[PDB]
């Protein structure tokens, strides 16, 4: 069985990953007074499969470059992103890990390399400049991203994502800790290099510059799967879907609904906002958010103690 | 000084909030009707087996059924 | 059918459908005919 | 609400730990017998295997002291079927 | 193991895709700020690592010392940040 | 109108519920009709394995008062 | 030598019931037999070895065994319903099942006369006096 449970939890996500690009190229469209892709297939449903086939068939030109730090980079990007769905706790998870959120934080952190490796591998100036800035904001955002989670955990009692289903049986962790949700949402927007915070690989063509066909696709796939995963982590950590032990799927049904809406939100954010400047972006995290996060981090070590609410381990 | 706080609340409205929280977390613990409970509620939680002592005699330790009225109680935890 | 020639044609078609459905253009935008292309990208067309 | 919920959750926790506490006497007992038996089983086999070995004390505490010393995992399952040993060794790190 | 099974499928799926890709289609270090940022990052990372045990340490019987310690760590690092914001630091 | 972005979403949603319902029924079918026990601390494993050693060769099999 | 006790010396009736069964009756067991449970335990801690206190260990399961026989004789199916619901949950959490717990708890108070021990009052240290006295050389040190 366990193998079947690996197809499910993977394919299903890959098929959904494909349908996100479509729901991105249509929701951005109607917002901009245009139908979007509807001519290939019925209502554009076959559109994601079509360019996938075009991308893989086109020549994967190897520049006159490394040949490994070039092919390792997309493999790593897809591998980490699809891997991080392993411990996610939809209803009950596939591989329940006692230190689950540290797994998600660590696996995300590893993706910054793929950007670094691809930028060095390309051996062209646009790629290296883009990679250095890209690596900078990714790890810069990781620092507030991690502290925001540590505040959460201390009110959850453990690192296991499964505990939050029992923590959020009466109220979402948005009500409490909303100030961080916002700061988790903005950090989720930075770490998926989505719009407001998408300076790398902008209209300025960073680490796709030299990447075409199959390599382009793999990161590509990775980004979008991440786009979902991070949104899904928002939908478990802060928006806690109702859980009934008798019927486990209403948890997944609402997880489905909240994840799609917050996934819709970063699509909506992209069309709505101009992109921030490179330093504007770091100015936000180190000046605007990190002092807010570190202080609210202390408030979340104090809220438990003097409100005699220290969370139950386990 | 009012200005030092009225423009710093209009512009720079992050560090103000930031510091404010830093402090409020540095105060509530000191002054609260529950702070004491944390060290108790966590102290009470029984994780390691409670080894019983020999009854040499003249002791207030609950003998036999732990249900004996003697000993520690967590009714404070109950109805907390 | 199985005679390979048929099989081949069908396969080719698929390949052609994929490239022909998703053509990603690039616009050097020399001169003005670029403005008439931005119009294509725009909502009427 | 968070304050009240975790206080309730804490009440449920103390209960469960208290529950094992009560059942710990028993498990301690079963284990003790199982463990002692385990040794005897492998020790009995040791007599059979290291039978012809010269100057072969069937068995002797690696140490000098003669006080009961809890047996290491290997000792208990070492001479046993490989798996058994693996299960114990890598059987928690690998979840149910 | 259970995890291994999943992960190797994960690498296999990605290696399969890259292969298909190839087989089917038959120097100025001006920004020491960049470096600076990155120095900060680990100092903050390392700090996180010190804060990471706080979920287990919450249940510590002491409590007073826990918070007294944790508050001191967060405050001293934040001051480190503060001094990053006093000179020409963090202003790239 | 906007009616049309729904087709695509439907195929996303349906592909995000499968996983949660799937993992949560391949557990209740590969663990004898009962949620897969979660061994988080040594004691939960012990009782889990003690139970294995109790009967048959699988934990879900649960011997009762009639034993 | 190793003076490992013989099998016949360590063969005694076994409880062998699913851990779930125990957790549901855990509280009451901790109530009924606690005196012999603690005596075996008290012998267990002082004399580090298990060689010495196995006689007490056989007694501990012996109590547990009749504890179970009494619940089978009276209030067996209220217990049967409570354990089955308790077992379904993955961490066999007590709060998912409270309606079944109430009927099981109320019956045995009604018939057996036992009582579910109030929150706590099981964690508190107990005093049990045992004949064998603590040995002055527990570590058996020179
Ligand atoms: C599993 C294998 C793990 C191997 C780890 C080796 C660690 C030591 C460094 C070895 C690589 C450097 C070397 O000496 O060889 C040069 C060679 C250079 O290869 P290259 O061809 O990529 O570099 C030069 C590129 N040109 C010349 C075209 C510009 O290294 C390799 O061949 C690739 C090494 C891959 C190492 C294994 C990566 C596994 C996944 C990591 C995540
Ligand atoms: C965790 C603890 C909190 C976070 C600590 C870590 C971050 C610390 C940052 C300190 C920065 C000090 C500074 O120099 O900032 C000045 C501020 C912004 O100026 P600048 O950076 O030049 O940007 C201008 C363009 N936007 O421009 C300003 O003048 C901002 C002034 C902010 C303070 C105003 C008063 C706020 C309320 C203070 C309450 C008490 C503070 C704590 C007291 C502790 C002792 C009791
Ligand atoms: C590509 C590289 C990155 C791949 C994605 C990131 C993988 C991150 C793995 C983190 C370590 C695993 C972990 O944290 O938990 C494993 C778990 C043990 O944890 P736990 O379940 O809490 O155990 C006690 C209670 N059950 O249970 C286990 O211990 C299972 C055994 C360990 C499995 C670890 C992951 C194995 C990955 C195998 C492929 C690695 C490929 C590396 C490629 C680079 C070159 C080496
Ligand atoms: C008029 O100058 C031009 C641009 O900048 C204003 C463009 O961006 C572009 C690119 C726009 C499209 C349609 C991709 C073009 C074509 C151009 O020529």
């Amino acid at each position: 069985m366990f193998f079947i449970n690996i197809l499910t939890l993977l394919v299903p996500i890959l098929i959904a990953m494909a349908f996100l690009t479509l729901v991105e190229r249509k929701i951005l469209g109607y917002m901009q007074l245009r139908k979007g892709p509807n001519i290939v297939g019925p209502y554009g449903i076959l559109q994601p499969f079509a360019d996938a086939m075009k991308l893989f068939m086109k020549e994967p030109m190897r520049p006159l470059t490394s040949m490994s730090l070039f092919i390792i980079a997309p493999t790593l990007s897809l591998t980490l992103a699809l891997s991080l769905w392993v411990p996610l706790p939809m209803p009950h998870p596939l591989i329940n890990l006692n230190l689950g959120i540290l797994f998600i934080l660590a696996t995300s952190s590893l993706s910054v390399y793929s950007i670094l490796w691809s930028g060095w591998a390309s051996n062209s100036k646009y790629s290296l400049f883009g990679a250095l800035r890209a690596v900078a904001q990714t790890i810069s955002y990781e620092v507030t991203m991690a502290i925001i989670l540590l505040s959460v955990l201390l009110m959850n009692g453990s690192y296991s994502l499964q505990t939050l289903i029992t923590t959020q049986e009466h109220m979402w962790l948005l009500l409490p800790a909303w100030p961080m949700a916002m700061m988790w949402f903005i950090s989720t927007l930075a770490e998926t290099n989505r719009a407001p915070f998408d300076l790398t690989e902008g209209e300025s063509e960073g680490f796709n510059v030299e990447y075409a066909a199959g390599p382009f696709a793999l990161f590509f796939m990775a980004e979008y799967t991440n786009i979902i995963l991070m949104n899904a982590l928002t939908t478990i950590i802060f928006l806690g879907p109702l859980y009934y032990i008798n019927l486990p799927e209403l948890y997944s049904t609402n997880f489905m609904m909240e994840a799609l809406l917050l996934s819709s939100t970063f699509l909506w954010i992209r069309a709505s906002y101009p992109r921030f400047r490179y330093d504007q972006l770091m100015h936000l995290l180190w000046k605007n958010f990190l002092p807010l996060t570190l202080a609210l981090c202390m408030w979340h070590i104090s809220l438990p103690i003097f409100t005699a609410g220290v969370p139950p381990y386990m | 000084i009012s200005a030092f706080l009225k423009n710093a609340w209009a512009k720079e409205p992050v560090l103000v909030v930031s510091f404010s929280v830093w402090g409020l977390a540095i105060i509530m613990p000191m002054i609260s009707p529950y702070t004491k409970y944390a060290s108790m509620i966590n102290k009470a939680t029984p994780y390691n087996y409670p080894v019983p002592v020999r009854d040499d005699g003249n002791m207030p330790d609950v003998p036999s059924h732990p249900q004996d009225p003697l000993g520690p109680s967590l009714d404070w935890l109950k109805n907390l | 059918r199985s005679r390979a020639e048929y099989v081949v044609t069908k396969l080719d078609d698929l390949i052609n459908w994929a490239r022909r459905s998703s053509l990603w253009p690039m616009t050097f935008g020399l001169a003005c005919c670029a403005v008439e292309m931005m119009h294509m990208a725009a909502p009427r067309y | 609400r968070m304050m009240r919920w975790n206080q309730e959750r804490r009440r449920l926790l103390i209960e469960d730990l208290e529950a094992r506490i009560a059942l710990m006497p028993l498990f301690q007992a079963e284990k003790d017998r199982r463990t002692l038996q385990i040794l005897r089983e492998n020790l009995e086999e040791e007599a059979i295997i290291m039978k012809d070995v010269p100057n072969w004390k069937v068995g002797e505490s690696v140490f000098h002291t003669t006080r009961w010393v809890p047996p290491l995992i290997g000792e208990m399952y070492g001479l046993r079927t490989k798996e058994e040993m693996s299960n114990a060794n890598f059987g928690f790190t690998w979840y149910t | 193991m259970n995890l291994y099974t999943v992960i190797f499928i994960n690498i296999l799926l990605s290696l399969t895709l890259i292969l298909v890709a190839f087989w089917l289609p038959q120097r100025l270090p001006f920004s020491m700020k960049f470096f600076l940022v990155a120095i900060t990052f680990l100092l903050f990372d390392l700090e996180i690592a010190l804060l990471l045990p706080l979920p287990w340490a919450i249940q510590t019987i002491k409590t007073s010392t826990m918070m007294i310690m944790a508050f001191i760590l967060v405050t001293i690092l934040s001051l480190g940040l503060a001094y990053e914001w006093t000179q020409k630091g963090l202003e790239w | 109108m906007w009616f049309e972005i729904l087709p695509g979403l439907a195929i996303m949603g349906v592909c995000l519920v499968i996983p949660g319902v799937s993992t949560a029924y391949i557990h209740k079918f590969t663990n004898g009709g009962k949620e897969k026990r979660v061994a988080r601390v040594q004691y939960q494993w012990y009782l889990m394995e003690r139970d294995r050693r109790i009967s048959g060769v699988n934990r879900y099999y649960v011997s009762k008062g009639l034993e | 030598i190793v003076e490992l006790p013989t099998l016949e010396e360590l063969k005694v009736e076994e409880v062998k019931v699913s851990s779930a069964v125990l957790k549901a009756a855990a509280h009451h067991y901790g109530a009924q037999c606690d005196k012999t449970n603690k005596e075996f335990m008290l012998c267990r801690w002082e004399e580090k070895d298990p060689r010495r206190c196995l006689k007490e260990g056989k007694l501990v399961n012996g109590c547990a065994l009749n504890f179970f026989r009494q619940i089978k004789s009276h209030c067996a199916e209220p217990f049967t319903e409570y354990w089955t619901c308790l077992d379904y949950s993955n961490m066999q959490l007590f709060r998912h099942c409270r309606q079944q717990q109430a009927k099981f708890d109320q019956c045995v108070l009604d018939k057996l006369g036992w009582v579910r021990p109030d929150l706590g009052q099981l964690s508190k240290v107990t005093k049990v006096k045992t004949d064998r006295p603590l040995p002055e050389n527990p570590y058996h040190s020179r």
